[PDB]
Parts: C-alpha cells; structure tokens; sequence
C-alpha cells in the first residue's frame, strides 16, 4: 500500500507539469487506462484520491490536445461509465469526491458529442470486441450500415482484416479469442445482409474463404456463428 | 465431414457461375463478332455501289 502511495505520488508530480503528462499519456494510454481502471478497484481513499488527481492532471486543459486526449481515454478505456459509478460511490476525502466529480463532468462532455458509430469505429481500431450493444441493437447497425461501404468499403475491409487475423490466432480457441471472433462473425454476418454490395469485396479479399474455413473451429458459439454466416451468404 | 463437402460444393458453384459468367461474356463478343463480319460486307457492298456510281 505504501508503494502505490509513493507511485501514485510520484505520478501526479509528473503530470503537474502540463508537458510531462502529455507527453506520459500518449506514450502510456494503457498505464493510464489500468490506472482508471484501478482507481475504482482500490478501496484505500487515498489511493483513489490520487489516482482521480492523476487522471485530472492527464484530463487537465493545460496539457496539449487535452479535449483529444479525454476523448480517446473514455472511449478506449471506456472511463464515462466508471467515473459515473465512482460518482455513485462513496469517498471518504473531499478533495477525492471533487476530483470524481470534476472527472465525471469531463467525461460527460466528452460523451455528449460521442456516437454509437464512433463506439464501432474505436473498437475496430482497438482489434478488440466483446459483443458490443452496438453489435446488438440493430439501430446502430442499420443507421450505420451505409457508414460502413463508405471509402471503397474501408470498415468492411477493416473487419474482414480483423476477421483474418483472428482465424490465424483462433488456434488457442481462447475464451476471450472465441468471443471476438464470434461478436467479428456477427459484424461481419450484420454488414453483408445490410448492404450485400459488399459480397463481392469480402470474397475478392478472402474474407469469405476464411469464414467458410473458421467453420471447423472447435467452438460451438464459433460453429453456430460459421453456419449463420454461411446461410447469410448463399443459405437460407 | 459435412461441412467440407459444403465447402467443396460452393467451390463448385463457383465454378459453375464463374463458367456462366464467362459464356455469356464469350457470347456477347461472338454475337459482336457475327454482327461485326455482316456490317462489314453490307459497308464493302455500298461501297462497291458508290464507286461504281
């Protein structure tokens, strides 16, 4: 506990200077987002006062694309939804409870100018998808169907990239592994039903060799995902 | 087991459309082929006719 003190310390007098912690947070977005992250996992008040300091520091207008900065860490690490429930929580420190607020605004404002297809975008950019509402309501993936053909179908070639590599890293068959290749089949699935232009650029890069070739994965979610595609593509 | 004789099949049918879309691609030009040699003599016969005139 007392070395996490003295860390968490030693972080926020890094990031006094506003220079320092721009230049810190880019080149440790996943420090900072795990520090987020633990900031609601740690239950010690000052350790939780710290850490908010820290991310307002890092959040702070000072530092150089401050507003840019914000935006990225709450959509990557997902930050809106922890500092509304760290504004729910309880602290022992009013400093601490000012700070979650100051945080809670930020991300707001962040938020408000936030999309469900900018949501998509960040998580095709992360390579990363853990069955996303975006990927279940069928709002955000018909309003942002014709979105996705858009630049010579850019998100479509970037799926059926992501798509590809995971068929080359589904040999571990991973829990984490099988529900992004799940949640990428069903995206997949999603923008070749809506808009079925794009059938001819996912054969022509492959993208249908390696789903009809992902049917002999081991998973049943995976083989259950592989049929649905496959009735999508010629089934019925 | 199954599965891959699905996978052959649609490699098939590939092939079968594939195969359909080139003789209708080859057809086309044959039609243009035979159309271009009857233009041509009906061009040699008035041509024939003007210089004759």
């Amino acid at each position: 506990i007392q070395l996490q003190y003295h860390s968490l310390l030693l972080i926020w007098l890094l990031t006094f200077n506003p220079v320092f912690a721009n230049e810190l947070v880019q080149k440790y977005l996943s420090d900072f987002l795990d520090l987020l992250k633990l900031v609601k996992i740690t239950i010690k008040e000052k350790v939780s006062r710290l850490c908010i300091s820290i991310i307002l520091q890092c959040c702070s207008t000072r530092v150089k694309q401050h507003k840019k900065v914000i935006k990225q860490l709450l959509l990557l690490g997902n930050a809106l939804p922890t500092v509304q429930s760290l504004s729910e929580r309880k602290y022992s420190d009013e400093e601490l409870r000012q700070d979650i607020s100051n945080l809670k605004e930020i991300l707001e404002n962040e938020y408000q100018e936030l999309t469900s297809f900018d949501e998509y975008v960040a998580e095709l950019d992360s390579k990363l998808l853990c069955w996303s509402p975006p990927h279940v309501d069928n709002g955000f993936w018909s309003d942002n169907i014709d979105e996705f053909k858009k630049d010579n179908y850019k998100i479509f070639r970037q799926l059926i990239e992501l798509l590809q590599a995971k068929v080359r890293n589904g040999d571990v068959n991973a829990k984490q592994e099988k529900i992004i290749i799940q949640v990428a089949l069903n995206d997949i699935t999603h923008v070749v039903e809506l808009l079925p232009e794009s059938i001819d650029v996912l054969d022509k890069t492959g993208g249908k060799a390696d789903i009809m070739e992902l049917l002999n994965h081991s998973d049943s979610r995976v083989k259950y995902e592989a049929l649905k595609a496959t009735q999508a593509i010629i089934g019925y | 087991n199954g599965i891959a004789t699905l996978l052959q099949a649609e490699k098939e049918a590939h092939e079968i459309v594939s195969k359909a879309r080139k003789y209708r691609q080859d057809k086309l030009k044959q039609a243009k082929t035979d159309a271009a040699k009857e233009i041509d003599s009906y061009k040699i016969q008035k041509d024939k006719e003007l210089k004759e005139f």
